[PDB]
């Protein structure tokens, strides 16, 4: 009833840059946060970052120090993430998922932007 | 880290046995887990939070258990529509971290 | 002659002790040392006392001994020409009671409306109260808004200062009556018992310097009882080593000693002024400092046991609820616990006398070291009724707060303590060791001591008074200078103007050093070197 949409697949070349949007779309944008998660090729999940609609607030993982940009622009309601000097490495699915402030559970979970390198 | 390993990705029963597969922590988390039911292809979609509580609109079939460190997933007599793999994420501090999982064949 | 002397020697220590314990060593120093890498600050903070804090410490109750006199009549004896020194530690105790006064405001305040079996902010259905009014978790099914706010959190940001009325910084709004007739309450309190001196201070100070520790050893009894407390012992002790490596923990852990211990602020003077010639104020300053420390390791066990607790019934990481460094760690988060532990009206009662306590012998001390300053250097026109010119500056600083006790209070307060007391106080004495150590002479002052105690100092004493605390307090202003810090208040940023502002105060105190050695030209006309040579050394004693 609530779904998250995302971007579809690209060919992004290794060592450039881009960009994977999250459109969240069936309650109330700006009162709960936006994680993003990458899950690499047949493997565990691992938290990306956090964004906080409100203030522009960031909390991202400390594997991730120069990896991935976060910003949010609330007024169409869309989570930007950009991926900065990408290789074949990094390159896999992302999801978008928001989470309310210390339950922190991922509630909903987006289509799967099959990012390949 | 909060490092959070499970068992071994292969060992689970068939239909009509009780399917209990367990979350080993690394750190003390009180009842800070969650589990995850990730179909081949499509999206995670959250099934039990804090270890003891389902989320809303989940089957009563699936039931969580386990509290500090030893956290186990009770899934018994899984029927034709749970076959994927089960993660488990814990809400102790940042970063969190997921799990490795595990299918349930047959 | 004229001077006074203590009551008793344990008056003297009692006070400096007073002086040295507050809410910095309650609210300030377990934060700080949880960030800072857990039980692994320990040993820079021991590094930094030992030669940055005791140093100074010992240094200034000598010379404020010996030379009897306050922090502006001594000059006379040093270097006439830093004889500003005073008026900028005037200034500087000015803005301070300003700001400082109101913590006590918001403590006199909990505690005269905890005076019910049920505690206001441990429920929701009241008048100040909006929909975010989300209770303490007590279960899990509940979700959480990133708007929903604790309900405590809102009875401190909407009752006790009515932050709301107030659209931020740009514009205060109004001043209220509750926190207005609280601190008018706490400043009579003050003068009451800082008018006639050391005498009648030292027997305040018996009853205000000594119940802080009653009411921390029941809370650390209460708080290693409850269920969970372990976890918040053990991240107040893992250690973190891997944050040694990075500079920010020493610069936090000597930033923290010296605001704990507070060298160079002229109170330490006025207290030694009172003292005994012969009077052995190395061990008084060693034990003073050994039990500040010793208190604010206490407190941080006291802290953060509760903490544990309240991670164990909420979830877990301390560090999550433990968010905010400020105020609100004790009147949010310990308010919160407080509420949710069984008899929370005597603990809560308890505490709030705990935390008037703790500031009332630090305003004590703070207002009695500008009175003796002034009084020993201007005697003829007072010093001989001193009755008064205590409640002439308790009356200057009431009006002065009183632009904190509007309901944009806390920004103003956080504003004057992020700019007034940090780069001022530390350049103030700095300025004064070098002063001491070096124009005064190493060799003047080091026979003085031996003269006086009995005995030289040590070299160890030599090395940490002419090297080692004025490289450390030179060290300390290079890193607060170099980073300006944006704070910010409750989801609120502070403008540029506020930075203006704060820049201004923050040299709106010691720039009255400069401005007295300047101004000092028609007093004393002359050739360059006649002023250098004239200015530097003291007066025919
Ligand atoms: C030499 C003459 C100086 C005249 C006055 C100059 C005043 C300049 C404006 C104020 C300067 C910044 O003021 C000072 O900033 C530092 C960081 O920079 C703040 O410091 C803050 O962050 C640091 C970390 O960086 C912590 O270790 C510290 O405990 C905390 O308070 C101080 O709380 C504030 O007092
Ligand atoms: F810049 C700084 C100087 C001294 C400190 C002190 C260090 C020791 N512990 C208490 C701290 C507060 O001292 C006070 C309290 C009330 C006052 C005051 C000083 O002057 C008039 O009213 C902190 C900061
Ligand atoms: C809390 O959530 C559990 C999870 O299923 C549910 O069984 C229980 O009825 C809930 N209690 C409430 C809503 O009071
Ligand atoms: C919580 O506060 C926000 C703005 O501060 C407001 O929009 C929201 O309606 C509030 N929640 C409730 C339940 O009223
Ligand atoms: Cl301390």
């Amino acid at each position: 009833e609530v779904q998250l949409q995302q971007s579809g697949p690209e060919l992004v070349k290794p060592g450039a840059s881009v960009k994977i949007s999250c459109k969240a779309s069936g309650y109330t944008f700006t009162d709960y946060y936006m994680n993003w998660v990458k899950q690499s090729h047949g493997k565990s999940l691992e938290w990306i970052g956090n964004i906080n609609p409100n203030n522009g607030g960031t909390s991202y993982n400390q594997k991730f120090k120069g990896k991935a940009t976060l910003t949010v622009d609330k007024s169409s309601t869309t989570a930007y993430m950009e991926l900065r000097s990408l290789t074949s490495e990094d390159s896999a699915v992302y999801y978008c998922t928001r989470s309310p402030v210390r339950p922190y559970y991922f509630d909903y979970w987006g289509q799967g932007t099959t990012l390949t390198v | 880290d909060i490092v959070m390993t499970q068992s071994h990705k292969f060992m689970s029963t068939s239909v009509g046995d009780r399917v209990s597969i367990t979350c080993k922590a690394s750190q003390d988390v009180s009842t800070a887990v969650a589990w995850y039911q990730q179909k081949p292809g499509q999206s995670p979609k959250l099934l039990i939070y804090s270890a003891s509580y389902r989320y809303t609109g989940v089957p009563d079939r699936f039931t969580g258990s386990g509290s500090g460190t030893d956290f186990t997933f009770t899934i018994s007599s899984v029927q034709a529509e749970d076959l994927a793999v089960y993660y488990c994420q814990q809400h102790y501090s940042i970063p969190r971290t997921f799990g490795g999982g595990t299918k349930l064949e047959i | 002659g004229e001077r006074e002397t203590w009551g008793k020697k344990v008056d003297f220590l009692l006070s400096v002790i007073g002086y040295a314990v507050d809410l910095g060593n309650v609210w300030r120093f377990p934060y700080i040392c949880y960030q800072n890498g857990g039980g692994a600050f320990l040993l820079p903070y021991t590094i930094m006392a030992i030669f940055g804090g005791i140093p100074l410490f010992y240094m200034e109750l000598a010379l404020g001994q010996y030379h009897r006199n306050g922090c502006i009549s001594i000059w006379r004896k040093i270097c006439p020409i830093f004889k500003g020194i005073g008026y900028a530690i005037c200034i500087i105790a000015f803005y301070i009671a300003s700001y400082y006064n109101t913590i006590m405001a918001w403590a006199l305040y909990y505690l005269i409306s905890s005076f019910t079996d049920q505690l206001p902010w441990t429920s929701c259905k009241n008048s100040w109260n909006t929909g975010n009014c989300t209770n303490y978790f007590s279960e899990d099914n509940i979700t959480w808004t990133l708007h929903s706010t604790s309900p405590a959190e809102e009875f401190y940001t909407r009752h006790v200062l009515q932050i709301h009325r107030s659209k931020g910084l740009q514009d205060l709004g109004g001043i209220s009556w509750q926190l207005a007739l609280c601190i008018m309450l706490i400043f009579t309190v003050i003068y009451f018992s800082i008018w006639k001196g050391v005498k009648t201070s030292g027997k305040v100070v018996w009853v205000t310097a000594t119940f802080p520790y009653i009411i921390l050893s029941v809370l650390l009894v209460r708080g290693a009882t409850l269920p969970g407390a372990w976890r918040g012992v053990l991240f107040y002790l893992k250690p973190n080593w891997q944050k040694l490596l990075e500079t920010g923990v020493w610069i936090d852990a000597a930033a923290q000693i010296f605001f704990s211990l507070g060298p160079g602020f002229g109170v330490l003077l006025a207290f030694a002024s009172y003292n005994k010639f012969n009077n052995n104020c190395y061990q008084d300053a060693l034990v003073t400092s050994v039990v500040n420390c010793m208190t604010s390791f206490v407190s941080g066990f006291v802290i953060f046991t509760v903490l544990g607790y309240m991670a164990e019934m909420r979830n877990e990481d301390v560090s999550e609820v433990a968010k905010d460094a400020g105020p609100s760690l004790l009147f949010i988060t310990y308010a919160e616990a407080i509420a949710n532990m069984p008899a929370s009206t005597f603990f809560a009662i308890i505490f709030f006398l705990m935390l008037i306590t703790l500031g009332l012998d630090s305003t004590f001390a703070g207002l009695e070291g500008v009175i003796t300053a002034v009084l020993d250097e201007f005697p003829h026109v007072w010093a001989k009724r001193r009755e008064r010119f205590v409640l002439a500056v308790v009356i200057t600083c009431f009006f002065g707060s009183l632009v904190t006790l509007t309901f944009g209070g806390a920004y103003v307060v956080k504003l004057l303590e992020e700019y007034a007391t940090g780069p001022a106080v530390l350049t103030v004495a700095l300025i004064e060791a070098v002063a001491v150590s070096w124009f005064y002479g190493i060799t003047q002052f080091c026979r003085d001591v031996k003269e006086m105690l009995g005995f030289s100092p040590g070299w160890f004493w030599r090395i940490c008074w002419v090297a080692i605390s004025p490289l450390f307090l030179l060290f300390i202003i290079c890193s607060f200078l170099m980073s300006p810090p944006q704070l910010r208040l409750f989801q609120y940023n502070y403008p540029y103007w506020s930075i203006i502002l704060g820049y201004c105060i923050g040299t709106s105190s010691f720039i009255c050093i400069p401005t007295y050695i300047a101004y000092r030209l028609i007093i004393t006309p002359g050739t360059f070197k006649e002023r250098i040579i004239k200015s530097i050394t003291p007066e025919t004693p």
